[PDB]
């Protein structure tokens, strides 16, 4: 479960084709840690584009 | 201050916060905080674009 707030005046990103490398390609980045059935932590990143 | 140019308190811990990258550098607020440093590297020039 995750809660966020978003800006009304936030514009669309400049580089429209989404790419997980460049920051300007999205609007927001968030992170979370998930644990598998073996005890290994994986990092899941959520990316927000208006 | 420290030879590594870290912002270090008396007990050795390093102050943490957002770093700055670019030319001119800009704060990446979305990036997770990192140990802030104050290096001695100089800056490059930018050509004139308005007079």
């Amino acid at each position: 479960s995750m809660q966020i707030n978003l800006n009304s005046t936030d514009p669309v990103p400049s580089k429209t084709p989404f790419s997980v490398s460049d920051a300007d390609s999205y609007n927001k980045k968030g992170t979370v840690t998930v644990y598998d059935s073996q005890g290994n932590a994986h990092d899941m990143n959520v990316y927000f584009v208006k | 201050l420290d030879e590594n140019r870290n912002l270090v308190n008396m007990q050795g811990m390093q102050l943490t916060g957002y770093p700055a990258t670019g030319t001119p550098p800009t704060i990446q607020q979305g990036a997770n905080p990192a140990p802030i440093t104050i290096p001695n590297t100089l800056m490059a020039a930018k050509s004139t674009t308005t007079a």
